[PDB]
């Protein structure tokens, strides 16, 4: 490859298919490669920023 | 939406992962008054009427009358 790209789909942080449908996806898709822009409810934004340990142990740099 | 309490309205809306039913007791506010919910009252009768706090800044004098003596 080059330094930028491209990138498979399980390292893209997006959330896709399970079982049969990534099965057909990736034979329907123009480029299998790409990813369903949603962002993993588990891990984006997620502690929120109201909830967020950092900010007890803040001090000013 | 204005029907919704505060601390709910910020949960939801992906503020605080805590609700305001399991939060701590030391993170909720302290109140020396009683709390009164009201929600957004335009278009009725109890609609916000905007008032002066203060009074005029010259005050006048009440007229009061001396005889010629
Ligand atoms: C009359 C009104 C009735 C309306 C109701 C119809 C509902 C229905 O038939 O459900 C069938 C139902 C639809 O699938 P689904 O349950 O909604 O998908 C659930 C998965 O989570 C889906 O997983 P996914 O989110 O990853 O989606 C993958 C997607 C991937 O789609 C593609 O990439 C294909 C792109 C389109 C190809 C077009 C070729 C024509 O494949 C499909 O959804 C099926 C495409 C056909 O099952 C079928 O696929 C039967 C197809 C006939």
């Amino acid at each position: 490859m080059l330094p930028g790209g491209p990138v498979p789909v399980f390292k893209k942080y997006t959330v896709g298919s399970k079982g049969i449908w990534e099965k057909l996806r990736v034979l329907l898709a123009i480029a299998p490669n790409r990813s369903t822009g949603n962002p993993i409810v588990p891990l984006y934004r997620v502690p929120t920023p109201g909830s967020r340990p950092e900010a007890n142990v803040y001090q000013d740099p | 939406m204005s029907q919704v309490e505060p601390g709910w309205h910020f949960w939801l809306g992906y503020g605080v992962d805590t609700a305001p039913c399991n939060t701590p007791k030391e993170k909720l506010p302290i109140r020396a008054y009683p709390y009164k919910f009201q929600p957004n009252y335009t278009g009725t009768p109890g609609a916000f009427v905007t008032y002066n706090t203060l009074k005029p800044k010259i005050s006048a004098w009440e007229p009061v009358t001396k005889q010629r003596s």
